[PDB]
């Protein structure tokens, strides 16, 4: 049980450091974001 | 000034509400453009 404990704890720590420091983890999420963004400044420049 | 006018500067016609701006105009620059590329801000006859 401890072991078991203190592997899920290490493990539990690791993830939020690479979380922490991988910058494309999220990134469907941004993409998301920014197919909406860019989508709707494209309508935006097709009124020249 | 401040209020919703329909106005007119040398056959510019447009409707909007008309106010100070900090856009440092060079002096042969008459009206600034948007992204869109409608007027934006513009150079009043008889005042500058």
């Amino acid at each position: 049980q401890k072991l078991i404990a203190n592997q899920f704890n290490s493990a539990i720590g690791k993830i939020q450091d690479s979380l922490s420091s991988t910058p494309s983890a999220l990134g469907k999420l941004q993409d998301v974001v920014n197919h909406n963004a860019q989508a709707l400044n494209t309508l935006v420049k097709q009124l020249s | 000034k401040n209020k919703c006018v329909n106005f007119n500067f040398n056959g510019l016609k447009g409707t909007g509400v008309l106010t100070e701006s900090n856009k440092k105009f060079l002096p042969f620059q008459q009206f600034g453009r948007d992204i869109a590329d409608t007027t934006d801000a513009v150079r009043d006859p008889q005042t500058l």
